[PDB]
């Protein structure tokens, strides 16, 4: 009942690899996921990928817990580390195989992660000017916005550039969160814009168009007969007794929506629908009424301006309301939308509305505007660029070759493959582009040797050859890179240092 | 169903040998250990033979007979458990006269009786009297027992214990000289303080805890007061309840609580008591008219302690409340007292005499060393209580043995008759005690035993023992393994009386 | 069934097979094992302790192992694991001799002559060396180097020494009560360092509160100043909605007066400038009595916990207040730097530079969750056995020095019970050698090879010998600083006697009915 027992822990995390080695690259393949509640999916982002599948070997729960620490303090590369960290420990079973220890596996990996952070700065070549332009923060978007969507860049590029540049002056403020997505239904995304503010995609359900009240009260509860939250025994024998319920109700509803004119308040949200009559009388005394049935679109406002949602049938609070500079209607893309605007306040937030015809596709949108921030969201730190495309990823197999070479000891078997590891990512390019990834690493040593750097793979089915990365406008992140190789080595680090697992009763 | 012939004598056989199988490498002082396997999963590494009995379930009704007729034992004495079962499990051993030579159990009883009278007999022979007025004396006999135990570093005030409580116990006025542990020598625990402070005190304690600061403290001549009755409602002889739900009903019934109590609580008062002492329990209300005369309330004393408290003051048990008198006092008492000890109030009705009756008061640092001493005490009392019961020691560690074994041998030569043959038997089958005591020290069992019946044949058989710690053989004379002669009497007549009672089982038959 | 020997050959095969598990995981070399809790609990360790008390075995045997090391960390702290592999050892030793027909009773009987003549062997090799800070980081270097990635070897000894060292004054003895564990996270794994005050779970939510007092005076407070109940006799009644308002407004005029008489005790004493003032209430306060005491620079806290109050009673020096009718200027307290410590979602209150606390609260930080146990179960086992070199003055070197030159002094040693102890103390002098043996394993190298070493080295002198987890060279203990602790040493050679006698007694197994 045991035959190899250090083996199957590996294999838990080749599994792991595959269901993100073909899905790798612009020329990558989609997945055809199913959601727990039974609704069909079509993605190729790796961090949709391993939400849904529910992996349950624990060896392989440390790559997707390195994962959840991936998406932390940098948005770029969770392929990266089912990739570089799945090809280090394939790697490294090749050495267990001729008697190496385990042990030396470990302090061998650990000495080439210190010098693969050295090399790293060395490759450098282009920085961020700081100008603002939507010239120079399109062209390094490019990059991050394919390998997600690919073919629909020009329109991706130029939208969350016109986004980021309005944060920009706010330093030290830059974030994902001020940066919302809303999708609404559409042509496609060739009518997609961005605008100012918070944005939903619902419109006012009353007749004002625009109002300068600051007083916001959210309400959660549909418009509908009042319950009292006493017992209230209410008979009706005769029709005339049911006329007195009904004419009573709205003479009831009339002293409610004068208490939110009593307190100054001309915008109200309602989570729940809302009933005719009581939609006459948020127009009479010129109240803005919105209906947000998504409790996301709830829970967003309370945490930028305060308005709580209330379950009571609007009570006159005056402590529990929002503040708001202007709350208006605005026509784009032929449908009326609502716009939390701040005139008065310099302004940080600002919204990206999506038009599509599918909500699958509309969706694989959402996870590639939040790539396209989380990439300028890094750069708000040191700027420092690397060339993509698998151009960094043989300049750094060739220095640690070179660097393992000339290192006597044992430990020079862990050098050695801690490179050949980076090689399995062009490998994973080529193979995904429909090339022989033999022709395509061999069409990358030749150039590299004779020193021309910035060489990543031509991204073409019928040529197999190369081109220069820094004439194609294709930059990746040096912190994008930094982190990625930290974090899958720390846990390929952590699988091969665990040998057996045992089930334990709480 | 059913069974009957010689099948049943033949069940009967290895129903006891299997119990004598498993404990028969627990003897001496090498005694192996024994795991026992519980249904969710717990060990127990005991290798005391009664613990191992009591916590494996039998089936076999020859077996279960086995396991009782020793428990019976272990309550008489507190020694000598064990070599009982290994001598009935090894005098039904040799089945080759009971079956192969067609012999009826009639004559093997016949013969196992009359090999009775022999045993009583050689053990007076060999036997030697005891100087019981020497303290030295006493301490080498119980000390086989205080080794290897946490009382140990405790010996020279541990055996003070247990030898001040049996000669108290113990009445020469009586003739018979009567120990019982149990009655005139209850032990009972008391947490905190350390081994050092453990003695004895002669009088009777009450672990009933102090609730009213209005009690007495410190009386010098305390007047006590017995009382068989109740102190609660007036019941009638009908099986009726008592519950209180209406409010109408709740002052009717405490007005007549009341009355009734404060009717009962007149007549002890008018004595001016010191301690109250009832055999049911008291009410609540019943002490609200009590510490107004500040009076120790003690109350749920059973029968038979209430007996050793009149027999220590001097006291009369008196059936009713209403039915008090001027001689129920407690005249001649030194001192009442119900000083704390520990965080723990405790009733002390001590005297400067003998009142028939003692208790034992234990104090220790932990709660798991009150019950170390507790059990290492008790089986002490017991071995010194047949000691006092009769002076006469007798050779342990095999001695008495083989010993016996050959005194049978030369009697087995003028024994004529279809009987000898089983006679024969029981002086190979009274060997199987030092021959385990050879084979737990780890040396030759048949080259040793057979040195050793070599050295009782030309010698004297009073000496030439073993020793269980080297596994050679000792003189009983110069080491002190010195077993008691009641111990070693009792112990050869149950293993008769064992094989008196399975011999004669010839059927096994079903029936409520 | 099987009334035989059989007993005893399934009891060592229970042994042999709690050996060959837990061998993979001593010393830094070793590899670690993984605690799964059924419902997705993960957990990775190296301490033998929670591998055998919290791991559960299914053999009934092994679990009476699993006993033992229970009750090695209550003594010591220290040598659980190594507790098994000597005693697998044992019992596959004996097994080379009962098999050729010898009494278990007799190789018991040379064990207990081999554990007093290794003890007596302690009291030679030991060294009274002078506790100072160098030393006692070789001592932590030795007990917290198996339980790290040697990333965060260098920075947790620094931790772990000046705590105990400011908690060691005045001959007082150790009390690892005053020592404080508390786990933050949104931190990388080297960030942790030690606190000379404590660290509050919950701070001031406020935004007119001062970030940072470097002066003031804490009032030890553990009145609800919430919605509570009446304390003067009457009820709670009402006809209308409109009549709560009004009974609210009569309910909290209870609260109030109270926080305006801190108010009144804060300018009556020290009142002027350069002056400060936080509240240490446990219970919960009011959200509008945080307006009132923020206006005139005093920072609330509050929902504090019970032995943090305790601890807050020997920092500052103020005696815990029951009621605010009676306040009074004794139960006034002194602290230096009170400031607040951000993270990237919640906020810590810092009351560092106490004039004498007597409580040191160490600050862990880690990633993960997983990330966070395994280094509070290492500075557990760290400060214990410092604690060990510092109430037992005398050490011993480290890496294997003492079990290889236990088994030279038990080879020339004759019995003195019996010509057949001779393989009592033989047996003993093998199964000491196994902790050389099974470090050669973990290290990657031959076991055979640096045991001949190991063994061939000696001198007309005093010298001990040990292994190389890097080269598998001869390496004294004393040149390069591997030190363990004598308590341990004295604790394991105790305890490997008294467990191979239980399960070299034994004989017959049977079935149980309670
Ligand atoms: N068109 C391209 N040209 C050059 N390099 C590319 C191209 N597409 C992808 N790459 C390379 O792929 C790696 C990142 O690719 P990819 O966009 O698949 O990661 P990602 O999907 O952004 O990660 P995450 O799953 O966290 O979003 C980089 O090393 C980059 O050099
Ligand atoms: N060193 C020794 N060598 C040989 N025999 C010894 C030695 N020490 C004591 N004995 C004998 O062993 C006897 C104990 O045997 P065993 O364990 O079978 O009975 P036990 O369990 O003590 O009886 P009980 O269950 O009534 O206490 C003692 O009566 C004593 O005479
Ligand atoms: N740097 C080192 N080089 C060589 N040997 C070492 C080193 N550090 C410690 N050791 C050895 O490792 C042994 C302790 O191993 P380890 O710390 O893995 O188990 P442990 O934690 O002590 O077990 P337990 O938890 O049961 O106490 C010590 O006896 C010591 O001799």
């Amino acid at each position: 009942g045991l035959e190899e027992a250090v083996y199957r822990n590996i294999q838990a995390c080749k599994e792991l690899a595959q269901t993100t080695r073909t899905a790798y690259g612009p020329n990558g393949m989609n997945k055809m996921v199913i959601n727990h509640l039974e609704k069909l999916f079509v993605t190729n982002d790796a961090a949709t990928i391993l939400r849904e599948l529910e992996v349950q070997h624990p060896a392989a729960k440390m790559i997707v817990m390195a994962s959840h620490m991936q998406e932390q303090e940098v948005g770029d590369g969770t392929n990266f580390v089912l990739v570089f960290a799945g090809a280090l420990l394939e790697l490294a079973e090749e050495l267990l195989r001729i008697g190496l220890s385990v042990s030396e596996v470990i302090e061998g990996y650990e000495i080439a992660c210190r010098k693969a952070h050295e090399i790293l700065p060395n490759l450098v070549c282009c920085s961020a000017k700081n100008l603002r332009d939507i010239d120079e923060v399109s062209s390094l978007l490019r990059t991050s916005i394919m390998s997600k969507q690919y073919g629909n860049e020009v329109f991706l590029a130029k939208l969350i550039a016109q986004a980021c540049v309005s944060i920009f002056p706010d330093s030290g403020h830059f974030n994902v969160d001020n940066i919302r997505v809303c999708k609404i239904l559409g042509s496609g995304i060739s009518s997609s814009s961005v605008l100012h503010g918070m944005v939903f995609k619902k419109e006012t359900e009353g007749d004002v168009t625009s109002v300068k009240d600051a007083k916001i009260a959210v309400y959660s509860c549909p418009f509908d007969g009042m319950i009292t939250e006493t017992k209230g025994t209410v008979l009706i024998k005769t029709a005339e007794e049911l006329m007195n319920f009904s004419k009573g109700e709205e003479n009831l509803m009339d002293a409610q929506v004068k208490a939110i004119a009593d307190t100054g308040a001309n915008v109200v949200v309602t989570g729940g629908k809302v009933a005719d009559m009581a939609l006459h009388y948020a127009n009479k005394y010129n109240i803005m009424l919105v209906r947000l049935n998504s409790k996301w679109d709830l829970r967003r406002l309370c945490k930028t301006v305060g308005a709580t949602a209330l379950p009571r049938l609007t009570p006159p609070v005056l402590e529990e309301m929002g503040h708001c500079d202007s709350v208006y209607l605005s026509e784009v893309g032929d449908t009326q939308v609502v716009v939390f605007k701040h005139e008065k306040e310099d302004g940080a937030i600002s919204t990206i509305v999506l038009r599509g015809s599918t909500d699958n596709l509309m969706d694989d949108i959402e996870r590639a505007v939040d790539d396209g921030v989380n990439t300028f969201k890094v750069l708000t730190r040191d700027k420092r660029l690397v060339p993509g495309g698998g151009a960094t990823e043989i300049e750094l197999a060739k220095q640690i070759t070179s660097y393992g070479e000339t290192c006597p000891g044992l430990e020079q078997y862990a050098i050695k493959k801690f490179a050949e590891a980076f090689e399995a990512i062009p490998r994973a390019l080529a193979e995904n582009s429909g090339v022989k990834a033999n022709e395509v690493i061999s069409k990358l040593y030749a150039v590299h040797q004779e020193g021309n750097k910035n060489v990543g793979l031509d991204i073409e089915a019928e040529v197999p050859a190369v081109k220069d990365m820094l004439e194609a406008g294709i930059l990746d992140t040096y912190l994008g890179k930094y982190w990625a190789i930290k974090l899958a080595t720390n846990a390929a680090v952590t699988v091969l240092r665990v040998d057996q697992i045992i089930m334990a009763k709480p | 169903k059913r069974e009957s012939g010689r099948k049943v004598q033949s069940g009967n056989i290895n129903a006891a040998k299997t119990i004598a199988d498993i404990i028969r490498t627990c003897l001496g002082p090498k005694s192996m250990m024994k795991m026992l396997l519980d249904p969710m999963g717990g060990i127990v590494m005991t290798n005391d033979g009664n613990a191992i009995l009591r916590e494996i379930q039998v089936q076999h009704p020859a077996a279960k007979s086995m396991i009782e007729i020793s428990r019976t034992q272990d309550e008489e004495v507190g020694d000598g458990t064990t070599s009982v079962i290994i001598l009935a499990g090894e005098m039904l051993s040799v089945a080759e006269h009971f079956l192969e030579q067609q012999m009826h159990p009639t004559v093997v009883i016949s013969a196992y009786r009359k090999a009775l009278d022999d045993m009583i007999s050689t053990l007076k022979k060999i036997s030697i009297p005891v100087d019981i007025s020497d303290s030295d004396m006493m301490l080498n006999i119980i000390n086989s027992s205080i080794t290897t135990k946490a009382i140990s570093r405790w010996s020279s005030l541990a055996c003070n214990i247990a030898l001040d409580a049996v000669k108290m116990v113990q009445f020469e006025e009586n003739g018979r000289k009567e120990i019982d542990i149990k009655k005139y020598a209850r032990v009972e625990k008391i947490p905190g303080g350390i081994i050092e402070d453990s003695c004895v005190l002669r009088g009777v304690m009450i672990n009933k805890d102090v609730t009213h600061p209005r009690m007495r403290r410190y009386i010098k001549n305390p007047r006590i007061v017995l009382l068989d009755s109740s102190l609660e409602y007036k019941k009638g002889e009908s099986q009726t309840d008592i519950e209180i739900t209406r409010e109408e009903d709740f002052t009717r019934i405490l007005q007549m609580e009341e009355e009734y109590i404060q009717q009962l609580c007149e007549d002890i008062i008018q004595l001016k008591p010191d301690v109250v002492i009832t055999e049911k329990g008291i009410s609540d209300l019943a002490q609200h008219y009590l510490m107004r005369a500040n009076i120790t309330a003690i109350r749920r004393v059973r029968k038979t302690d209430n007996n050793r408290i009149a027999r220590a003051c001097g006291a009369r048990i008196v059936s009713r409340p209403e039915e008090l008198r001027e001689d129920d006092v407690g005249t001649g008492a030194g001192l009442l007292e119900i000083k704390k000890i520990g965080d723990e109030y405790f009733t002390f009705i001590t005297d400067c005499k003998d009142p028939k009756a003692c208790t034992i008061l234990l104090r220790g640092a932990s709660k798991e060393i009150l019950s170390e001493v507790e059990r290492n005490l008790q089986d002490a009392m017991q071995v010194c209580r047949n000691v006092l019961l009769d002076p006469q020691l007798v050779p342990g560690g095999g001695a008495s043995e083989m010993a016996v074994a050959h005194a049978l041998t030369e009697k087995s030569k003028a024994m004529t008759g279809v009987e000898q043959w089983p006679y024969r038997a029981v002086a190979q089958a009274l060997e199987v005690i030092p021959r385990t005591l050879i084979q737990n020290c780890g040396a030759s069992t048949i080259r040793l035993l057979t040195s050793l019946r070599a050295k009782h044949t030309q010698e004297n058989c009073e000496t030439w023992g073993v020793n269980g710690e080297t596994g050679t053989l000792v003189d009983m004379k110069e080491l002190g393994i010195w077993e008691p002669l009641a111990v070693k009497l009792q112990t050869y007549k149950t293993a008769v009386e064992t094989a008196v009672l399975l011999l004669r089982i010839d059927d096994i038959v079903s029936g409520h | 069934v099987a009334r035989a020997q059989a007993a005893l050959a399934v009891n060592i095969s229970a042994a042999r097979g709690l050996q060959d598990v837990l061998r993979t995981n001593l010393g830094p070399k070793g590899t670690m094992k993984m605690l799964v809790s059924g419902a997705g609990d993960i957990k990775l360790t190296k301490d033998g302790n929670v591998l055998l008390h919290e791991m559960q075995i299914q053999h009934p045997t092994a679990s009476l192992i699993a006993k033992v090391a229970t009750a090695q960390d209550d003594i010591t702290g220290d040598g659980t694991t190594s507790n098994v592999l000597i005693i697998g050892e044992l019992l596959k030793q004996a097994d080379l001799y009962i098999s050729e027909g010898l009494h278990p009773r007799i190789i018991t009987e040379g064990f207990e002559a081999a554990k007093e003549k290794a003890l007596q062997f302690l009291e030679e090799v030991k060294v009274s060396r002078e506790m100072d800070r160098e030393t006692l980081i070789d001592v932590a270097r030795t007990s917290l180097r198996t339980k790290v990635h040697a990333e965060l070897a260098d920075v947790l000894t620094e931790a772990v020494v000046d705590s105990i060292l400011a908690i060691k004054k005045q001959d007082e003895p150790i009390d690892l009560f005053m020592i404080e564990i508390m786990e933050m996270k949104h931190k990388s794994e080297t960030d942790t360092s030690l606190i000379r005050g404590l660290v509050l779970d919950h701070g001031a939510r406020h935004p007119d509160m001062k970030k940072r007092v470097e002066d003031a005076y804490i009032l030890t407070c553990n009145v609800s100043l919430e919605y509570e109940k009446t304390e003067v006799n009457s009820g709670f009644f009402y006809k209308s909605a409109e009549e709560r308002e009004k009974l609210v407004k009569a309910e909290r005029k209870f609260i109030e007066d109270r926080v305006k008489k801190i108010i009144e005790l804060k300018r009556k004493v020290c009142g002027d400038s350069d002056k400060g003032f936080v509240v240490i209430n446990q219970k919960g306060i009011d959200p509008f009595s945080l307006d009132a005491l923020s206006k005139e620079g005093i920072v609330a806290l509050r929902r504090a916990k019970r032995r943090n109050m305790e601890r807050l009673t020997l920092a500052c020096g103020g005696v815990a207040l029951n009621s605010f009718d009676d306040l009074s200027p004794d139960c006034l307290g002194h602290a230096g730097l009170v400031y607040e410590y951000t993270l990237g979602e919640e906020k810590f209150t810092f009351i560092e530079k106490c004039n004498n606390p007597r409580s040191v609260t160490l600050l862990i930080k880690g990633p993960n969750k997983h990330t966070l146990t395994q280094i509070k179960d290492a500075v557990r086992d760290g400060l214990r056995a410092v604690k060990n070199a510092i109430d037992d003055g005398c050490v011993v070197p480290g890496a294997g020095a003492v079990e290889v030159a236990m088994a030279e002094a038990l080879i020339k040693h004759k019995p003195s019970v019996k010509g057949r102890a001779q393989l009592g103390v033989q047996a003993f002098a093998d199964a000491l050698l196994i902790i050389p043996k099974v470090l050669a394993q973990n290290s990657g190298f031959d076991l055979q090879e640096t045991l001949v070493k190991i063994q061939a080295e000696h001198s007309e002198s005093g010298q001990l010998v040990g292994v190389d987890l890097n080269t598998g060279e001869p390496m004294v203990a004393a040149e390069v600083g591997v030190w363990d602790n004598y308590c341990v040493k004295k604790q394991l050679l105790h305890s490997c006697t008294v467990i191979a006698t239980n399960i070299l007694l034994v004989d017959e197994i049977m079935r149980a009915g309670m």
